[PDB]
């Protein structure tokens, strides 16, 4: 069943930094 | 086809939109950050003032030279989980309080109209002249003001998932603007990003936006789009009115399913010169989601009696869309006069207060406001019969929601593809397949969202601009260039945020994004972006 | 052979009582034996089935499949397990109606009343 295979594949696939702006009000 | 006059009309619409956005930013900063204003303004007041300001500014442009001009998108102010459609009238404030008494405070800012620190406030507005539409939408952040600093500034940067969403939306907006500008000079497209001798494609757009969103741990809200704009066809009501031709890339729950499993819009086109593009990107934070899930939308109704959920928002949408293909002679004289007023507006969504003769305000007066309310009562009386005969429809209020994949998989749908919402009032959302591969309809998915106990509402950040790909003859500088009618560094300046997440530089897509940023900064041999400036008032 | 004069061996009366039993009686009628592991652990043989316990199918075409009880459809004398379904090409999933006498409980959903029921039947939990 294609739906069953899709569900099995879905179960298989689910199983510093950055700073913008500054100290001001634009 | 771009011309001097058409480009001037687009430019004027963009200028008015930029001025209106600066106006709303100054109003919010005075009410909540500057604190020079004694009484803080509320969301319906801000929307009404924005609309009146736009009408007053637009009165002086193309008068007695253009048949149709006005507001394209009514001023929408969305807070956190609300991803669009929030523009309440001034006469519904006590209605909102009475409808939401006894509920949770998760939507307290929207219910009371008063903004709170930590709020992500998304402001959307659009202006059209002769049907040439320019739309802007900017996320901003509400902060507590530090009482110790000599100058006004936030105490600290915004942190967490809301900061992640703001960063993702801003960076995706800038990268997509640069990428679409690269279509005029395709040789400057980075090699790691794509083919040097080939142009920009919807696949490239989608993979860049998905990569940025995944890097910042955010989902793309299913209302996002990067599409082409023509005269009177700007997607001003995209989920309501069907379109003959579509050239753009959209994100849906079907696209989320396809990515997980890796006139219908398709990403099999090439961006061309001489075109106007709208870029509307909504990023929902996935910080509180411990598992893999699906991001969808929830429609807000005005019936408190449909559930016992204390965490629900009850409201009435304030923007209506006229269906010009439907005709029915009304029985009320008030309804007939209201329909005559509505047909003058054109093919754009409208508020009931836009039809008042008292509006826009010449002088801001309490008597002007009271006469507006007196008009609005009879306007609601007429609108009741107008909506009953399907002559006009509501523009929905939508909240972003998260549904985990395991609950969807464990659920059973006995109908499969066959099920659809028969009680739905609109054709386009009523018959839809959000999960085509799983065979799950929209009614089934809404039932799953309501049945799950672990379905949460995700904060949303939004960025939307309008750009023109001006050719060499169209451009002033004798070279092809991108004209950003809305947005840029002067109106849509990012707020103080700090996000732990970042782009990972060891990927080809991220390297192409960094090179696009470098070539956008390069003002000598790189790309040329002309931002549209807000205009002075005094 | 029955000895009490208060009990009836009439087939018509028994069938009418079965098919007109109310919901609380159907709860007792829909009982499932424990697994060997749980039988050794708790010292009881069978329990009424409820919503959040895991089962193993030991009879029928779905024999060997494991899953969690999805519903106790007492109106049709059946239980529904989440993983045991009939699928169609159009994406439709219809739950299989299983009878708890053909199931085996491998993990009980334990609450205060469940612990009290096990103890009053003669359990030895913990």
């Amino acid at each position: 069943s294609s739906l069953t295979l899709v569900k099995e594949a879905l179960w298989s696939v689910i199983d510093q930094g950055t700073t913008l702006g500054g100290p001001f009000f634009p | 086809i771009l011309q001097e006059s058409v480009l001037n009309k687009y430019r004027t619409a963009g200028q008015i939109a930029q001025t209106a956005l600066k106006y709303v930013t100054s109003l919010i900063n005075d009410s909540y950050h500057s604190k020079t204003t004694q009484r803080q303004l509320t969301v319906p007041e801000l929307c009404l003032l924005t609309d009146s300001f736009i009408l007053t500014r637009l009165e002086q442009y193309y008068k007695n030279k253009v048949n149709e001009r006005g507001i394209a998108i009514p001023t929408t102010i969305d807070i956190d989980q609300i991803s669009g459609g929030w523009c309440p009238e001034i006469d519904d404030t006590q209605n909102l309080l009475n409808w939401n008494k006894g509920k949770d405070s998760t939507f307290a800012s929207s219910v009371t109209g008063t903004l709170r620190p930590g709020d992500l406030v998304k402001i959307t507005l659009g202006v059209h002249i002769d049907g040439y539409t320019s739309e802007v939408s900017h996320t901003m952040v509400i902060y507590p003001v530090d009482e110790t600093k000599p100058i006004l500034q936030p105490t600290g940067p915004l942190l967490g998932g809301k900061a992640d969403a703001v960063a993702a939306a801003h960076i995706a907006m800038e990268t997509v603007v640069a990428l679409l500008a690269c279509a005029l000079t395709p040789e400057k497209l980075p090699a790691s990003l794509g083919g040097t001798s080939s142009g920009i494609t919807g696949q490239l757009i989608r993979t860049i936006v998905d990569t940025i969103a995944r890097s910042y741990n955010c989902g793309v809200v299913p209302g996002s789009r990067v599409r082409r704009i023509r005269r009177f066809l700007a997607g001003q009501n995209e989920g309501i009115v069907a379109e003959r031709e579509y050239k753009g890339v959209v994100w849906t729950e079907s696209h989320q399913e396809a990515d997980l499993l890796s006139a219908i819009p398709s990403d099999d086109f090439v961006v061309q010169s001489g075109e106007v593009y709208l870029i509307d990107l909504k990023m929902a934070s996935l910080e509180h989601c411990t598992k893999k899930g699906l991001v969808t939308l929830e429609t807000v109704d005005s019936y408190t009696g449909k559930s016992h959920k204390a965490g629900e928002l009850i409201a009435r949408p304030g923007a209506y869309v006229r269906d010009f293909a439907q005709t029915h002679i009304l029985k009320l004289k008030t309804s007939r006069q209201l329909l005559t007023k509505i047909d003058k507006q054109g093919v754009y969504p409208f508020k009931l207060s836009h039809l008042s003769s008292n509006f826009p305000f010449v002088h801001e007066n309490e008597e002007e406001l009271q006469s507006l309310k007196k008009d609005l009562k009879s306007f609601r009386l007429g609108m009741s019969e107008i909506s009953n005969n399907y002559l006009c429809v509501e523009s929905p209020i939508q909240i972003a929601r998260w549904v985990p994949w395991d609950h969807i998989l464990k659920a059973t749908n006995p109908n499969g593809n066959l099920s659809y919402d028969a009680t739905s009032t609109l054709t386009l959302p009523g018959h839809e397949l959000p999960l085509p591969k799983l065979g799950v309809s929209a009614i089934k998915l809404k039932s799953l969202m309501n049945s799950t106990k672990e379905s949460i509402s995700l904060p949303v950040a939004r960025e939307c601009n309008t750009i023109v790909l001006c050719d060499s003859s169209v451009s002033t500088t004798d070279r092809p260039e991108l004209l950003r009618l809305t947005g840029g560094s002067k109106t849509c300046q990012p707020s103080w945020i700090h996000s732990q997440h970042e782009l990972n530089p060891q990927d080809s897509i991220v390297q192409g994004i960094f090179q696009l940023a470098t070539l956008a900064k390069d003002k000598r041999f790189g790309l040329l972006l002309k931002e549209t400036q807000p205009m002075k008032q005094k | 052979a029955k000895q009490s004069l208060d009990v009836s061996s009439d087939r018509r009366k028994a069938r009418k009582a079965y098919f007109t039993a109310p919901s609380s009686q159907r709860r007792v009628l829909l009982s499932a034996p424990l697994s060997k592991e749980l039988r050794a652990q708790y010292g009881i043989k069978a329990l009424p089935i409820r919503r959040d316990d895991e089962v193993l199918v030991v009879r029928g075409s779905k024999k060997g499949q494991e899953g969690k009880i999805s519903s106790v459809y007492r109106l049709k004398f059946a239980v529904q397990v989440d993983k045991v379904t009939k699928e169609k090409v159009n994406g439709a999933s219809v739950p299989i109606n299983l009878h708890p006498s053909k199931l085996v409980i491998t993990k009980l959903h334990l609450d205060k009343d469940r612990k009290a029921l096990i103890q009053r039947k003669g359990g030895k939990l913990e």
